[PDB]
RNA sequence: GUAGAGCACUGAUAGGGCUAGGGGGCCCACCAGCCUACCAAACCCUGUCAAACUCCGAAGGGUCCCAGGUGGAGCCUGGG
RNA sequence: GGUCGCCUCCUAAAAGGUAACGGAGGCGCCCAAAGGUCCCCUCAGGCGGGACGGAAAUCCGCCGGAGAGCGCAAGGGUAGAAGGGGGCCUGACUGCGAGGCCUGCAAGCCGAGCAGGGGCGAAAGCCGGGCCUAGUGAACCGGUGGUCCCGUGUGGAAGG
RNA sequence: UCCCCCGUGCCCAUAGCGGCGUGGAACCACCCGUUCCCAUUCCGAACACGGAAGUGAAACGCGCCAGCGCCGAUGGUACUGGGCGGGCGACCGCCUGGGAGAGUAGGUCGGUGCGGGGGA
RNA sequence: CGCGGGGUGGAGCAGCCUGGUAGCUCGUCGGGCUCAUAACCCGAAGGUCGUCGGUUCAAAUCCGGCCCCCGCAACCA
RNA sequence: CGCGGGGUGGAGCAGCCUGGUAGCUCGUCGGGCUCAUAACCCGAAGGUCGUCGGUUCAAAUCCGGCCCCCGCAACCA
């Protein structure tokens, strides 16, 4: 379960997503990585949930790269209450994604291996992605 | 980084030109002393007297009273007459002063 | 400006083997001491008796200078510690008076001392100056039994324009300081 | 039926504006007295024909022009350049 | 202000007038506050004392 | 001094290196040699995040001067 | 239930201003030195060396632009001092006030300069409290000290 | 009117840190001395005064080198004033004008004003 | 703001009217008695009598000011 | 959800207002009395103050969050 060990301010804004991704958009450790395709408050749940099912699946083996990190306050008023009197409660943390933006690379894992097991997590997570693989590029960048 | 020197510097100094008078600077060498008038507003020395320049010598203090009242006489001659004493990172004292009590009844108005 | 020993030995002894053993180009390049302090840090008169004067009375006694006061930087709980409580007495001697404190220092204070069995090699500064500590201070020769009430330690440095701690090494053993090792 | 327990907010509150600012800009002609800059701390700094009041207030002390200097390291001045 | 911090005025020895008014911790400066005025009545200097407010 | 961007400040931050200390075993202890697929301050490299962070920073916006602008423009006083 | 005035920061969309029972904090004091001035001094922190002495007391050395300090919350400012020490002092003045900031009013704010009589300084100069922005309360009613202006036919007195 | 030095401003690191070298005729500095003026919460360290035996070791001036620091294009992009279009919708895209930050190439061991002293 | 009366040893305290004694109880210390406990009994340490100035041979005792705690009554635009 | 109170040696309570200093009763441990146990007498140990932060030279004590316990509230339809 991610979340900041400190915090100068407790609750934040919300915010909007515009624009793509800021940066951290290429390969940088491994050779495959999940890129978003749409934007999206990605939960500590979801980050968790997808690192367990590459673990998982390629059990005891290669080592799994995480370039997103919940530090975004999210906040949530109680059930069945009204408007006002206050801003809710911190309720989970959330990393904001934005397409371009390389989340997970694995690395030291067969090339089938590492296609199944990033494919799994993607399906943990609330937006689309896809794969890619290390590039000339990449290393250029 | 700065030494005590520079920072008694400046801070005499800015003092002075904040009232915008003309600068009577000072210069005190362990063999000599030296005295210019500054438009600082121009950036321009308008007139200056030294011992070096004098050609002079016999005793510091004694000395230093003459070049003071040698910078009034020329300074008298072009106008200038209202003035306001840079005392550098000098203690207003003993030679320093000396210029100052020449160049005073010298007539320079300070 | 005074004709003394130990300044003699320097100029006539010290200074020339010094010369050679370095080879030293210009004459300032030779090591010399620059100044000696003394510093009692006692704050054992922190809140107490204002009789930290009587060890200000025995340290201007040793050094021929008064001695002036040094006072808490910041307030210490720990250590029953108000800011701008009196806690040490420092006195600087240069010139002749550092030529004199010494010459006693070296032939009746450092002999005088229970168990003397060499300055300690590796006290020093690592930019050419040396540090020691004294526990007593009726070693000092003009310090007899009867004026002490309680014993007192102090903190001497010696500062030399010498570059490294060779030089200094070099310049304080040649002068008469015995070392352990 | 509706308005259960709710809530309420340990802070909630703000001081008045303060309407800091320039007030009048390079060549904008200016009586002597004129209120120049109002700041915190000298944001700008007194120059030819300026003063500076007891809250950093920058005033001139001459009818002229305002003239701004941004003079590096040793900070931003306001000048005013009489008028012949 | 407060109990300790008391308010006082200034009064002339000369002519006996008050012409100032200020104030004063009680606890830390417990005498009365002596101090050079000027008086627009004498209209010159005076040692004027403290009074009670 | 925003959008963007950035990490120089205040904090956050994943991996690695380096490295105080902390932990497990060894020597067995009195002090020291510990060696450590563990925990980890400072620091370095890769990679990032922030309304109340900014080494940076637009587009715009504001005001002043000159020019165009004669409009159910504008400015002054007063009644509704 | 919470709140009600004032101050700091964000929200505030790069002038000013801007709402919500939006996000964070403060104030209702204080100082005869924590004030004026003249003169001098420069931090925090790190490493090394040093009796008692330690993570940290006081001393030495080298590094160091400001991360310290500036009574207090925060911001801005700031060592070319607003910070640290000392000397002398009371301008923590009286009579005014060109000109502006702010602004619905009423308030609030900055202010050169003139006269009086002073302070510190050789001098230029600075001084009408405090680095600045909170530390507050209109009018009515009454108290106290002045002044000697009105005072019911006149002089006092009551009262203004 | 070219060169060196001294005092002093301006531009505010392309000027700085660090390294290596050079300079004492002159200037300047350390230097010599504590009688006098002045001075140290102790110390002639600092401030100050009277000097000129020594030295450019320090400091400073002038050079040299790009490790650091600093400066830093062009090109492209983000963003955007104005004008539009596609999609149920989340959001994308077009014209027009403006246009960063990062990074790449690369630059830098200062440049100049006024006076004073000394040179060829 | 105006009155009234206190401060006396570690705690409480009459001495103050009527100027010659810092006294009492409780507290602590030592000793006696005690199943012990208390109580009883002998001794003992412990104060500028709030301050400062003043009348007096001398005053906690009497005056003036001042500090402080309690108390009395009234006012509060 | 709201408001008020509380958490301190094994048990039960003081100390927080006003920052510096940890108290009481019980229990416990060691030694007495007694043939022995208790009652009784002598002597001792025992907490690092719910938990995280912050203020401060210094925090049980002052400030913020969280956890557990306690009391009150929760109405008009
Ligand atoms: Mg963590
Ligand atoms: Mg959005
Ligand atoms: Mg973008
Ligand atoms: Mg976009
Ligand atoms: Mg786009
Ligand atoms: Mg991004
Ligand atoms: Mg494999
Ligand atoms: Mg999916
Ligand atoms: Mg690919
Ligand atoms: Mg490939
Ligand atoms: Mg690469
Ligand atoms: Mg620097
Ligand atoms: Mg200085
Ligand atoms: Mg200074
Ligand atoms: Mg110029
Ligand atoms: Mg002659
Ligand atoms: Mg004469
Ligand atoms: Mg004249
Ligand atoms: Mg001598
Ligand atoms: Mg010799
Ligand atoms: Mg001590
Ligand atoms: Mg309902
Ligand atoms: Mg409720
Ligand atoms: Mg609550
Ligand atoms: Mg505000
Ligand atoms: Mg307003
Ligand atoms: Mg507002
Ligand atoms: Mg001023
Ligand atoms: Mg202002
Ligand atoms: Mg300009
Ligand atoms: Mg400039
Ligand atoms: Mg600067
Ligand atoms: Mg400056
Ligand atoms: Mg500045
Ligand atoms: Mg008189
Ligand atoms: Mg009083
Ligand atoms: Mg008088
Ligand atoms: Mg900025
Ligand atoms: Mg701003
Ligand atoms: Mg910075
Ligand atoms: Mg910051
Ligand atoms: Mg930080
Ligand atoms: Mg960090
Ligand atoms: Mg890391
Ligand atoms: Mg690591
Ligand atoms: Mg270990
Ligand atoms: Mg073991
Ligand atoms: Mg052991
Ligand atoms: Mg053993
Ligand atoms: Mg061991
Ligand atoms: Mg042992
Ligand atoms: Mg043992
Ligand atoms: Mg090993
Ligand atoms: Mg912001
Ligand atoms: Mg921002
Ligand atoms: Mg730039
Ligand atoms: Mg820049
Ligand atoms: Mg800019
Ligand atoms: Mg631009
Ligand atoms: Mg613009
Ligand atoms: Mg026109
Ligand atoms: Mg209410
Ligand atoms: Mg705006
Ligand atoms: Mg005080
Ligand atoms: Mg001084
Ligand atoms: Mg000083
Ligand atoms: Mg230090
Ligand atoms: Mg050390
Ligand atoms: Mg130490
Ligand atoms: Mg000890
Ligand atoms: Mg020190
Ligand atoms: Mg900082
Ligand atoms: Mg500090
Ligand atoms: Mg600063
Ligand atoms: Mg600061
Ligand atoms: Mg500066
Ligand atoms: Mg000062
Ligand atoms: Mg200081
Ligand atoms: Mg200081
Ligand atoms: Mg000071
Ligand atoms: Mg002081
Ligand atoms: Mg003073
Ligand atoms: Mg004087
Ligand atoms: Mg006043
Ligand atoms: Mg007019
Ligand atoms: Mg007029
Ligand atoms: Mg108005
Ligand atoms: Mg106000
Ligand atoms: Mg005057
Ligand atoms: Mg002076
Ligand atoms: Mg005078
Ligand atoms: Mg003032
Ligand atoms: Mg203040
Ligand atoms: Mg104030
Ligand atoms: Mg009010
Ligand atoms: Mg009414
Ligand atoms: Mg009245
Ligand atoms: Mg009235
Ligand atoms: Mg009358
Ligand atoms: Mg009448
Ligand atoms: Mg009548
Ligand atoms: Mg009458
Ligand atoms: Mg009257
Ligand atoms: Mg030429
Ligand atoms: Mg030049
Ligand atoms: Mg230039
Ligand atoms: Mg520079
Ligand atoms: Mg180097
Ligand atoms: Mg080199
Ligand atoms: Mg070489
Ligand atoms: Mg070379
Ligand atoms: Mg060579
Ligand atoms: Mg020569
Ligand atoms: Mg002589
Ligand atoms: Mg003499
Ligand atoms: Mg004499
Ligand atoms: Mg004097
Ligand atoms: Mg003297
Ligand atoms: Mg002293
Ligand atoms: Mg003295
Ligand atoms: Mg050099
Ligand atoms: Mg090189
Ligand atoms: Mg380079
Ligand atoms: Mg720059
Ligand atoms: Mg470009
Ligand atoms: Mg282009
Ligand atoms: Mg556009
Ligand atoms: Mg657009
Ligand atoms: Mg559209
Ligand atoms: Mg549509
Ligand atoms: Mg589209
Ligand atoms: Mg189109
Ligand atoms: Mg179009
Ligand atoms: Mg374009
Ligand atoms: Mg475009
Ligand atoms: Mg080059
Ligand atoms: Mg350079
Ligand atoms: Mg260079
Ligand atoms: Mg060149
Ligand atoms: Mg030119
Ligand atoms: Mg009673
Ligand atoms: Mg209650
Ligand atoms: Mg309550
Ligand atoms: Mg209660
Ligand atoms: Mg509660
Ligand atoms: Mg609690
Ligand atoms: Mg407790
Ligand atoms: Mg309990
Ligand atoms: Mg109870
Ligand atoms: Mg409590
Ligand atoms: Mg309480
Ligand atoms: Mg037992
Ligand atoms: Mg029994
Ligand atoms: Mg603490
Ligand atoms: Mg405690
Ligand atoms: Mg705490
Ligand atoms: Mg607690
Ligand atoms: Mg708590
Ligand atoms: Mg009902
Ligand atoms: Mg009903
Ligand atoms: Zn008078």
């Amino acid at each position: 379960m991610l979340m900041p060990r400190r915090m100068k301010y407790r609750k934040q804004q919300r915010g909007r997503l515009k624009g793509a991704t800021k940066g951290g958009d290429y390969v940088a450790f491994g050779d495959f990585g999940l890129v978003a395709l749409e934007p999206a408050w990605i939960t500590a749940q979801q980050i968790e949930a997808a690192r367990v099912a590459m673990v998982r699946h390629f059990r005891r083996g290669g080592k799994i790269f995480i370039r997103i990190f919940p530090d975004k306050p999210y906040t949530k008023k109680p059930l069945e209450v009204r408007m006002g009197k206050g801003k809710g409660n911190v309720e989970g943390y959330v990393a904001v994604v934005k397409p371009g933006r390389v989340m997970f690379e694995v690395a030291g894992v067969t090339e089938e291996q590492a296609m199944e097991a990033l494919r799994i997590a993607g399906h943990k997570l609330p937006i689309k992605t896809k794969i890619v693989r290390r590039d000339a590029y990449d290393e250029a960048q | 980084r700065l030494t005590a020197y520079e920072r008694r510097k400046f801070r005499v100094r800015n003092r002075i030109k904040r009232t915008g008078r003309l600068r009577l600077s000072v210069f005190r060498s362990l063999k000599h002393i030296y005295a210019q008038i500054i438009d600082d507003e121009k950036g321009v020395t308008l007139v200056s007297a030294s011992s070096l320049a004098l050609k002079l010598k016999g005793n510091k203090t004694e000395v230093a009273r003459q070049v003071g009242r040698a910078l009034a006489e020329k300074a008298l001659a072009l106008g200038i007459k209202q003035v306001a004493f840079d005392r550098g990172p000098y203690k207003y004292h003993g030679r320093v002063k000396a210029l100052a009590e020449g160049a005073r009844e010298g007539g320079l108005e300070f | 400006p005074l004709d003394l020993a130990l300044k003699r030995k320097y100029y006539e002894e010290v200074r020339p083997e010094l010369i050679r053993r370095f080879g030293y180009q210009n004459v300032w390049e030779v090591p010399r001491l620059e100044k000696v302090v003394i510093n009692q840090g006692l704050g054992e008169a922190k809140e107490d008796a204002r009789i930290l004067e009587k060890a200000a009375q025995e340290l201007a006694l040793i050094t021929g200078q008064k001695p002036a006061v040094t006072r808490a930087k910041k307030s210490i709980s720990n250590f029953k510690l108000r800011k701008g409580m009196p806690i040490g007495l420092r006195v600087t001697l240069r010139r002749d008076r550092m030529w004199i404190f010494l010459e006693k220092l070296l032939n009746v204070a450092l002999p005088r001392i229970r168990d003397f069995r060499g300055l300690n090699p590796n006290s020093f500064d690592g930019r050419g100056n040396y540090n020691l500590g004294l526990r007593e201070q009726l070693i000092f020769p003009e310090i007899t039994y009867d004026m002490v009430d309680a014993l007192r330690g102090m903190d001497i440095a010696v500062v030399t324009t010498a570059e490294t701690d060779e030089e200094a090494r070099a310049l304080l053993e040649l002068l008469g300081f015995p070392f352990r090792k | 039926a509706h308005k259960k327990g709710l809530g309420s907010t340990r802070n909630g509150r703000d001081s008045q504006a303060k309407r800091l600012g320039v007030k009048r800009y390079e060549g904008q002609v200016v009586r002597a007295g004129n209120i120049l800059v109002r700041q915190r701390g000298t944001r700008f700094k007194p120059g030819k024909n300026v003063g500076m009041g007891r809250d950093f207030t920058l005033f001139a002390l001459v009818d002229g022009v305002v003239e701004f200097q941004d003079r590096g390291r040793l900070g931003r001045y306001v000048h005013v350049r009489p008028l012949a | 202000a407060s109990e300790v911090r008391i308010k006082l005025l200034l009064e002339c020895t000369e002519c006996k007038r008050r012409n100032y008014a200020t104030e004063k911790n009680k606890r830390n400066t417990p005498n009365k506050l002596e101090l050079r005025k000027y008086c627009p009545w004498c209209r010159k200097h005076t040692v004027h004392r403290e009074v009670k407010i």
